[PDB]
RNA sequence: CUGACUGGGGCCUGUAGAGCACUGAUAGGGCUAGGGGGCCCACCAGCCUACCAAACCCUGUCAAACUCCGAAGGGUCCCAG
RNA sequence: CGCCUCCUAAAAGGUAACGGAGGCGCCCAAAGGUCCCCUCAGGCGGGACGGAAAUCCGCCGGAGAGCGCAAGGGUAGAAGG
RNA sequence: UCCCCCGUGCCCAUAGCGGCGUGGAACCACCCGUUCCCAUUCCGAACACGGAAGUGAAACGCGCCAGCGCCGAUGGUACUGGGCGGGCGACCGCCUGGGAGAGUAGGUCGGUGCGGGGGA
């Protein structure tokens, strides 16, 4: 594997601090990142522009990973939704590509967020995972105003080996997640 | 990883307005950014910008105790 | 999002382009360019990134803008309501706040005419 | 407590015969023993109407034993409203679950409790539209365990 | 069967005998059916084409 | 008066009245009860007549428990028709009541008041009844 | 609650057992590979072979092919000829596939 | 000599009775999302509810087209009279 | 007025009435064969637009989902995807 | 023969859920990698391959605990084949043989076959 600044920071700075804060007896007991899952809820592409490969390609640019499609589990009259319609894009980031994406996210993406004043301390899984939602995709460094047809937001799942909210918070905090409270 | 469908991640350098430089990996070799972690007001100390005000009001008004005694 | 949080329009002059930011009228445009030493007549497309960051750095630090200004405006109105003065009461019902007549007009605050039946006449 | 009641043994004597001659068929048992018994109905009726399932009844067996029991089960005859069968639960040192009456100083006349037989109480005091209490908050005189769920409404 | 769901014959492309009867939905499947089928005359599998019944 | 809010089936076959009641044979709630001595289909209007009798005796005091519910559809053909041509229309609801069943219970009223009330109630029913008091036998079930 | 692992194991084995052949079952650990030929009617194992028992080390696939040959050698000797290959939870690939190849190479019929 | 009927033995079953785990019905009480109503209030939320509201719990019940259960019998084969 | 499902039907099969309830007169070239892989509904918690319900994450969840259409039987150790 | 681990069956919850505890020499898992075979409607998560620094944290195995789940008598009763009576009926009773369900006592934190590896 390769050297990424955030990854190294996890092993030499974050891991020792966590043992200090919580006192694990086993080197595996200590929290890890499992995977990061990104989802473009979409469905604006249910009928109109029935294929938005644009969102896939631009999502592919940010992660380095081509997203797979998600199709409607059931038909829903009110949402003008027929079962099996392509209504989302999901990409699962693991290992290096997870670190690289989290690294730019913390370093440049979140700061680019409009009127950004920290993340939500309350958005923790209860089971030691975290989720955050973005409304603009131009927030990422490799996406610009020139290349975009329309604003698309996303949902981000950060999944940790931590059992509890308290442990996962310390991890994400120590890694560089900026929280409002 | 699957051949043909993914975009290559290469060594890349992201540059901020504050002169900050970030060594990372991207689809683009060089990228220039308006803001970053190193200089963002919320991140840097508490760089309270233009607003020290809190808020002020109302009876910072003073000016003064001139009405007589 | 070039500056401040917004992308000011290329192919127009800087002094005009800056105005497209919430919180910069033409007056603050002239003064910012003077204070940072950039030509007011140069198209946004034609600015050195040196000019860009210099102009950018100034503008964001000198004045509170966009969201922050909107928030500060919002807090002010909110304050008037909560105390709550006559001024605050007017904001509650969305009527004029500065002493205008409401028997007619006031459409900007009140909105579109909700026409209603009048009083019938005899036969 | 406490009450005493004569009891006798049976084998192949028909239940219908016993009942026709004024006797209540029964069984007494615990972890160690199980015996087919019968008691005199009119006598049993005198005791049970005060003893119920709350208080100890001592069976004076014909063989001289005086065994400490709780009434665990009384099978009624639905048509006539008369007892058909009695289950005498033989007490020993081990803790037993039982029902203990409640005196209000009402959805529950009594409460289910896991108490040692040596320590069996006779009272539990409860201090007093539509306000009520939930067994959890109860008196609990030493050697006594709530054998319900504290959620339960009294 | 119905108007949309028609009956049809399968004709061996080589020796031209009809060997099979079956059905299709000519709205769903407007193309003439082509299926490999054992032809009893040719004593081998052959492409069979849909033919009007 | 009482009837099922909704039903899976509109009409039920008549069936039988063999045996003592399945359950409901012991005092569950109140202090005094009325127990059936004979099997019958007790009607909704009969149940309501007995209840309101009890209610009037109490001058709205006390508490009344009704431990039977009329969920059996009662069907009858229109007058002066002939046999056949399908089952008659549902015209009411009944509760199957067998000997030993505690139909009603009362509480929060004096013994003299319960006895008389339960007696008046019995007179509204098409069967012989008995008045009972809560016993250790009841509380033991 | 069953895992996809168990379902897969149950599914291919159930299909295998119906044929009624002797069952050449194969277990594959991170280090080793094991094979035992089984009479499911008697619930008895007739012949076994494994990398651990033969004390082989090296290329896991090459080891697999060898334990396969080993199994067959003992197999034909006991009169055993036909068998049904039980890949269980494993794809028919690689180590498992090499072992099967070895058993066939050895003279087993399947 | 195979028969009706009978002894022994194996297998098949879902009724009588019962039960409430499923589908529904259902009495009283507790705990409770959507409120009804409520004095408030709408600047933005709160609190009671001697009432109508899922699920859950406790007490208590009902069912041809309900069954976690489940007889006596019945059927069929074998051996025997 | 023929055919299918349930009950009536009295625990084998069969069993009637102008008895109680429904459905069929189609459909599918994949909704067929085989190989390989996969596991539901629902509940709580988390998440931009986003709602009771779209898609995403976690925990629980043996089958209450699904299997073109009535009902019954069957069924995830698949007949479902 | 006895103890442990690895496969694989059988009985089909007395085997389950939860709460504890315990195990890495061996075995197994996670693990280290993703060159190679193979793989992802994206992802070396899974499937697969090459490995052996580390940890038994997860998983799995093995113990404990009866809160739940599961099992569950004896006694009595319902019902009933067969034989008899009673009631205007709805329905009730006796004889003989059979005999539940619910509930009570209580029981269970599995049992065992074959093969392999290790140990006494
Ligand atoms: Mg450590
Ligand atoms: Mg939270
Ligand atoms: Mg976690
Ligand atoms: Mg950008
Ligand atoms: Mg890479
Ligand atoms: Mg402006
Ligand atoms: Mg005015
Ligand atoms: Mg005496
Ligand atoms: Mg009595
Ligand atoms: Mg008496
Ligand atoms: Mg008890
Ligand atoms: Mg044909
Ligand atoms: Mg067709
Ligand atoms: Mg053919
Ligand atoms: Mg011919
Ligand atoms: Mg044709
Ligand atoms: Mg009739
Ligand atoms: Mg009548
Ligand atoms: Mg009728
Ligand atoms: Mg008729
Ligand atoms: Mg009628
Ligand atoms: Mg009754
Ligand atoms: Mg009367
Ligand atoms: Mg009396
Ligand atoms: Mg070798
Ligand atoms: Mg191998
Ligand atoms: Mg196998
Ligand atoms: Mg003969
Ligand atoms: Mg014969
Ligand atoms: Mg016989
Ligand atoms: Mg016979
Ligand atoms: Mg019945
Ligand atoms: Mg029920
Ligand atoms: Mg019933
Ligand atoms: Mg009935
Ligand atoms: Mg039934
Ligand atoms: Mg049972
Ligand atoms: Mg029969
Ligand atoms: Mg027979
Ligand atoms: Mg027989
Ligand atoms: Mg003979
Ligand atoms: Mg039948
Ligand atoms: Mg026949
Ligand atoms: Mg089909
Ligand atoms: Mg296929
Ligand atoms: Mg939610
Ligand atoms: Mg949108
Ligand atoms: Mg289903
Ligand atoms: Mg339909
Ligand atoms: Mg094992
Ligand atoms: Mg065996
Ligand atoms: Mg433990
Ligand atoms: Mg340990
Ligand atoms: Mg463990
Ligand atoms: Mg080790
Ligand atoms: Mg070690
Ligand atoms: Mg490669
Ligand atoms: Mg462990
Ligand atoms: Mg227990
Ligand atoms: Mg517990
Ligand atoms: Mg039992
Ligand atoms: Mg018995
Ligand atoms: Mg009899
Ligand atoms: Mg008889
Ligand atoms: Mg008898
Ligand atoms: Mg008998
Ligand atoms: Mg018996
Ligand atoms: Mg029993
Ligand atoms: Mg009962
Ligand atoms: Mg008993
Ligand atoms: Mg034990
Ligand atoms: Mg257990
Ligand atoms: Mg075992
Ligand atoms: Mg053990
Ligand atoms: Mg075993
Ligand atoms: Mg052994
Ligand atoms: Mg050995
Ligand atoms: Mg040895
Ligand atoms: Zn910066
Ligand atoms: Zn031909």
């Amino acid at each position: 594997p390769l050297d990424v600044a955030l990854k190294r920071k996890y092993y030499e700075e974050v891991r020792p601090e966590l043992i200090r804060r919580f006192g694990y007896q086993n080197v595996w007991e200590v929290p890890r990142l499992e995977k990061v899952v990104i989802n473009q809820g979409l469905g604006e592409a249910k009928e109109d522009a029935r294929i938005l490969e644009k969102a896939a390609q631009e999502l592919a640019l940010i992660t380095g990973q081509k997203p797979a499609v998600t199709r409607a589990k059931k038909s829903i009259s009110n949402f003008k939704l027929r079962k099996g319609m392509p209504i989302g894009l999901r990409v699962t980031l693991r290992r290096d590509r997870m670190w690289i994406f989290l690294e730019k996210l913390l370093n440049v993406a979140l700061p680019r967020i409009r009127d950004f004043r920290g993340l939500n301390p309350n958005s923790f899984d209860g089971r030691g995972n975290y989720n955050l939602g973005l409304r603009e995709q131009l927030i990422f460094p490799e996406i610009t105003y020139d290349m975009v047809d329309a604003l698309r937001g996303m949902d981000i799942a950060v999944v940790t080996t931590a059992e509890t909210d308290e442990e996962a918070r310390a991890l994400l905090e120590l890694l560089g997640f900026p929280f409002r409270k | 990883m699957k051949e043909g469908i993914h975009p290559k991640l290469v060594p890349a350098r992201i540059i901020c307005g504050c002169g900050n430089v970030i060594e990372t990996y991207s689809t683009k070799p060089e990228i220039y950014v308006e803001v970053c972690s190193k200089c963002h007001p919320f991140y840097t100390g508490q760089q309270r910008f233009v607003d020290t005000e809190g808020r002020v009001e109302r009876f910072q008004r003073r000016y003064g105790d001139s009405y007589r005694k | 999002a070039r500056i401040a949080g917004v992308e000011i329009p290329r192919n127009k002059r800087v002094d005009v382009a800056l105005t497209y930011i919430y919180g910069i009228g033409k007056a603050r445009a002239k003064e910012a360019l003077e204070k940072t030493g950039i030509n007011p007549a140069t198209r946004v497309k034609d600015l050195t990134e040196a000019e860009v960051v210099r102009l950018r750095e100034y503008v964001e630090n000198t004045w509170k803008l966009e969201g922050e200004l909107r928030a500060e405006v919002a807090a002010n109105i909110k304050r008037l309501m909560d105390i709550g003065c006559y001024r605050g009461l007017r904001h509650r019902r969305g009527l004029p706040v500065r002493g205008q007549r409401t028997r007619t007009n006031a459409r900007t605050r009140k909105g579109p005419r909700k026409t209603v039946a009048g009083k019938k006449k005899a036969p | 407590m406490e009450y005493r009641l004569k009891a006798y043994y049976r084998e192949g004597e028909k239940p219908s015969a016993l009942r026709r001659a004024g006797k209540l068929p029964g069984v007494m048992y615990n972890r160690h023993l199980n015996r087919k018994v019968y008691v005199d109905l009119v006598e049993f009726d005198k005791v049970f109407r005060q003893a119920s399932i709350h208080h100890v009844i001592v069976l004076e067996l014909p063989d001289g034993q005086s065994l400490p029991t709780l009434v665990r089960q009384v099978n009624l005859d639905k048509r006539r409203r008369r007892p058909e069968h009695v289950d005498f639960f033989v007490l020993s040192d081990e803790p037993v679950e039982m029902y203990v009456p409640l005196r209000f100083v009402e959805i529950h006349r009594d409460i289910l409790v896991k108490v040692s037989p040596r320590n069996i109480p006779e009272f539990i005091e409860v201090d007093v539209i539509g306000d009520s209490l939930h067994a959890s908050d109860l008196k609990l005189p030493p050697g006594v365990e709530l054998a319900v769920s504290p959620e339960e409404t009294i | 069967a119905s108007e949309v769901r028609i009956k049809l014959l399968l004709e061996c492309t080589e020796c031209k005998r009809r060997n099979y009867a079956t059905e299709k939905n000519k709205r769903n499947t407007p193309n003439k059916l082509e299926l490999r089928k054992y032809c009893p005359w040719c004593r081998k599998h052959t492409v069979h084409r849909e033919v009007k019944i | 008066m009482l009837m099922p809010r909704r039903m899976k089936y509109r009409k039920q076959q008549r069936g039988r009245l063999k045996g003592a009641t399945k359950g409901g044979d012991y005092v569950a709630f109140g202090d005094y009860g009325l127990v059936a001595l004979e099997p019958a289909w007790i009607t909704a209007q009969q149940i309501e007549a007995a209840r309101v009798a009890m209610v009037r005796h109490f001058r709205r005091g006390g508490k009344i428990f009704i431990r039977i519910f009329p969920d059996k559809p009662y069907t009858k053909k229109p007058l002066e028709v002939r046999m056949g041509k399908g089952k008659g229309n549902v015209e009411g609801y009944v509760a199957v009541v067998k000997p030993g069943r505690v139909m009603f219970e009362v509480a929060g009223v004096t013994e003299e008041q319960a006895m008389e009330a339960l007696r008046i109630a019995g007179h509204k029913l098409p069967i012989k009844t008995k008045i009972v008091r809560r016993d250790a036998y009841d509380e033991a079930q | 609650r069953l895992t996809a692992y168990e379902r897969r194991k149950f599914r291919v084995r159930n299909r295998i057992k119906r044929t009624g052949r002797l069952r050449l079952s194969v277990f594959r650990s991170l280090k080793h590979i094991y094979a035992q030929i089984i009479d499911d009617e008697k619930g008895v194992t007739l012949v076994s072979a494994s990398s651990l028992a033969l004390k082989l080390k090296g290329n896991k696939t090459e080891v697999a092919r060898q334990v396969g040959r080993a199994l067959a050698e003992k197999a034909l000797a006991l009169g055993i000829k036909q068998v049904a290959f039980d890949r269980g939870p494993y794809k028919y690939h690689g180590r498992v596939k090499a072992l099967a190849e070895g058993a066939r190479e050895g003279g087993l019929e399947f």
